[PDB]
RNA sequence: AUUAGGGUUCGAUUCCGGAGAGGGAGCCUGAGAAAUAGCUACCACUUCUACGGAGGGCAGCAGGCGCGCAAAUUGCCCAAUGUCAAAACAAAACGAUGAGGCAGCGAAAAGAAAUAGAGUUGUUUGUCAUUUCAAUGGGGGAUAUUUAAACCCAUCCAAUAUCGAGUAACAAUUGGAGGACAAGUCUGGUGCCAGCACCCGCGGUAAUUCCAGCUCCAAAAGCGUAUAUUAA
């Protein structure tokens, strides 16, 4: 009753439920990137589709069209700052050829593993889930945190986490209480 | 072949209006004869009271007896024949008991080798006939 | 509009013929509208003529326009 | 790694504002407490903010809406301080005054006052409420 | 007709009852995806010209 | 909502316009009503009564009965937003508000996300039995924060001083495994029966389809079924 906030959707199920090629390809993306289910991939697919559709529209207008000149320039900034597109790729046609693995490459769970912080991509997810990593000195507890290129050098352990400037973690805390009580 | 004039929109509108009635799906959704004849009255489900149990001989080449019941709905009081979706479920249903009925999945069309059955029993005594069959819930009285 | 009927007293019926565009079929169709217009004795138009009308207050059950020219 | 340190609090103000309409100075206060087990109570912030802006008494400082940052170590909230205590008593809501300690007593049940009106409207004057 | 209303539930009864054997829990969530992934692409190797039988059964009759 | 485009379909429902207050019809006051938690009358229903008589209109909120396939609590508060008002707040001096705001119930629907992360030894990898290691949350609480007050979220497990995961039992389900359509030479009985089966079909004594175990498949805190509708 008179509630006025949007709640949209971010994913779509595949049209053909049982494709051997699609099921095996999606299972490869799950283990290789450490995802809990296929909805993360389908979220990525919807994310990539939307940029593709608006790009498709922009390339039909002349390069001097103010809508093309403004929204084309904007979508380049969105691609470069989030690391999706290489900075020397300046044309609007390189957005079209964007791929699914490129988007998950910028996920924090991927970047944490690739920076040497996490030995495995599954270690990265739980480590992020356990408030152990801070981006620009801000705790992030979400594996799907797409990181900008300018914030890549600020990735570190959170100053509150046991691995760093914070107090000791749970195991070193509960067992210490056990020894003191046993006295 | 059809009209192609620049100012011939009125003819093209009447052409589609007249010829849309030849679409059985379109005509059924835009006429009341289907809803007046449908026992459920345009609804998915409908409750009823069991009258008697009947065994229907399956169509050829199949040879079996399908357990079925005569059911009278409580909103229209019309005779229908429904189907029990598993084996050993005719014993669970007893005469003069509340059964929630549903469609057979083909939108008012007979399903399988059962000759004239377009409905199936979903509930009995406010309990799911599946859970009763699965030895998972018990019906009252 | 075009004078359609002058069978009343001090009143004429005019026709506003136009083309209506049906968006689905990308085509037009001929449409017409009728208006009851008060005609002063200064004009004396004939059937098939051409008049310019201007909106006034309700003069009768149907009249809301007055003749301004006869062409 | 980690060392034992005394809990400390830092006070910063953003968008300071002066208005003569209610005789108060309004700003937004952010709280920095890197090593603080829990969240900073408003009484302590009142003393630090009274000390910072050099007001004669802490009770003329009204602090409210202190929302904490995610990840810890930071809390932000709005706050206004008045020129005098008397103006604070004059210009403050009942819920904020009660939080400090000057709020008026709570009115009785609104259901009773609602019911009381409908009993009276059915009766003649001087017979309603005695 | 060889069929009757009184014959209902015959095979249900015919089937003798057999209990289900006990079993430990399997991993849930992201673990199952990564557990199956190591079976799909790491536990074995793919040989050209041969298709992997995803659930083969012992021979019998 | 769906959709390459053109289109098809839904719109009682939060904003705007109209209409009504059981059905009809008349009217006073008022700037404004053909007003209904205003009046008058009739028709249907109805309640109290001392039988003389007098009352009623939830398609407001909260809540009952029937109808149904079908839909919340007789909860808190004017703290915000606004309305009216003779009216800023304050001081014997605190206006009304079921509008509204905030909670309870609530798998309509939507976003982020648990059910674990690494090792040493034995049995190029990889499975299995070991030995452990550290971490966080669910949860328990608070110097307290939020809040009109609460509850929720956020902070913390002492700052001198703050509990807790190893079968981490803090145990994941729903449909399937002939084809469409991912997944079995395993079963075992029935023997065109019991059944399955949206369609094609399975079952007549070595059942591909029935009724179970294991495994496997698919989705996953979600998954079937029915009826509409869009694409196809
Ligand atoms: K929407
Ligand atoms: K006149
Ligand atoms: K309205
Ligand atoms: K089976
Ligand atoms: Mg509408
Ligand atoms: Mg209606
Ligand atoms: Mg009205
Ligand atoms: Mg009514
Ligand atoms: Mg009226
Ligand atoms: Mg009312
Ligand atoms: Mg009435
Ligand atoms: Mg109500
Ligand atoms: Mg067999
Ligand atoms: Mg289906
Ligand atoms: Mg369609
Ligand atoms: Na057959
Ligand atoms: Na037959």
């Amino acid at each position: 009753m008179r509630n006025y906030n949007n709640f949209n959707r971010v994913w779509k199920a595949p049209r053909r439920p049982f494709e051997k090629e699609r099921l095996d390809r999606e299972m490869k993306l799950c283990g290789q990137y450490g995802l809990r289910c296929k909805r993360e991939i389908w979220r990525v697919n919807m994310t990539l589709s939307k940029m593709r559709r608006t790009a498709r529209l922009l390339l039909t207008l002349p390069e001097n069209h103010p809508r093309r000149l403004l929204e084309g320039s904007a979508i380049m900034r969105r691609c470069h700052e989030y690391g999706f597109l290489d900075e020397e790729k300046d044309k609007l046609d390189y957005v079209l050829s964007l791929t699914v693995p490129d988007i998950l490459e910028r996920r924090l769970q991927t970047i944490v593993f690739k920076a040497g912080l996490a030995k495995s991509v599954h270690h990265a997810r739980v480590l992020i889930q356990q408030r152990h990593i801070a981006v620009a000195k801000q705790i992030v507890t979400i594996p799907s945190f797409i990181v900008r290129v300018s914030s890549e050098r600020h990735i570190a352990f959170a100053d509150a986490s046991p691995f760093g400037n914070g107090r000791t973690g749970r195991v070193k805390r509960v067992r210490a209480k056990a020894a003191k009580r046993h006295a | 072949t059809k009209t192609n004039g620049q100012n011939a929109a009125r003819k093209l509108v009447r052409l589609r209006c007249r010829n849309r009635w030849a679409d059985k799906g379109w005509k059924r959704a835009h006429t009341f004869s289907a809803r007046k004849a449908n026992p459920f009255g345009g609804s998915s489900h409908a409750k009823g009271i069991v009258l008697e149990k009947i065994g229907v001989g399956a169509k050829q080449p199949n040879s079996a007896i399908r357990k079925c019941v005569r059911v009278q709905l409580i909103k229209n009081d019309k005779k229908i024949i429904a189907f029990v979706p598993n084996d050993g479920c005719l014993h669970f249903i007893e005469e003069n008991d509340e059964v929630l009925v549903s469609g057979f999945g083909r939108s008012g069309h007979a399903v399988g080798d059962i000759p004239g059955v377009r409905f199936k029993i979903v509930k009995v005594s406010n309990v799911g006939l599946y859970a009763l069959y699965r030895q998972k819930k018990e019906k009252p009285r | 509009g075009v004078v359609h009927s002058t069978k009343m007293h001090r009143t004429i019926i005019i026709r506003r013929n136009y083309l209506h565009f049906i968006k689905k079929y990308q085509r037009y169709q001929k449409r017409h509208k009728s208006l009851a217009v008060h005609c002063s004795p200064a004009f004396d138009p004939k059937q098939g003529d051409e008049v310019v009308i201007g909106q006034c207050r309700p003069l009768s059950k149907t009249i809301r326009y007055n003749v301004l020219e006869v062409v | 790694v980690f060392q034992k340190k005394k809990a400390e609090v830092c006070i910063r103000t953003s968008q300071f504002k002066v208005n003569k309409l209610l005789n108060r100075k309004q700003f937004i206060v952010e709280v920095n407490h890197p090593h603080w087990c829990g969240t900073v109570p408003t009484q302590l912030i009142r003393k630090k903010l009274a000390t910072l802006y050099k007001v004669p008494d802490a009770s003329q400082v009204s602090l409210f809406g202190f929302k904490t940052k995610f990840g810890g170590g930071k809390t932000t909230g709005f706050g206004l301080i008045y020129d005098d205590l008397a103006s604070l008593k004059r210009f403050e809501p009942n819920y904020r005054k009660t939080r400090m300690g000057f709020g008026k007593a709570r009115l009785p049940a609104r259901k009773s006052v609602k019911e009381r009106r409908n009993r009276n409207k059915k009766l003649r004057g001087k017979a309603k409420g005695k | 007709i060889h069929g009757s209303l009184a014959r209902a539930g015959k095979v249900k009864n015919q089937t003798p009852k057999v209990a289900k054997q006990e079993k430990p829990k399997q991993p849930r969530g992201r673990a199952l995806k990564r557990l199956k992934y190591t079976r799909r692409f790491l536990s074995k190797t793919v040989k050209p010209g041969e298709k992997v039988h995803m659930n083969k059964q012992p021979p019998g009759k």
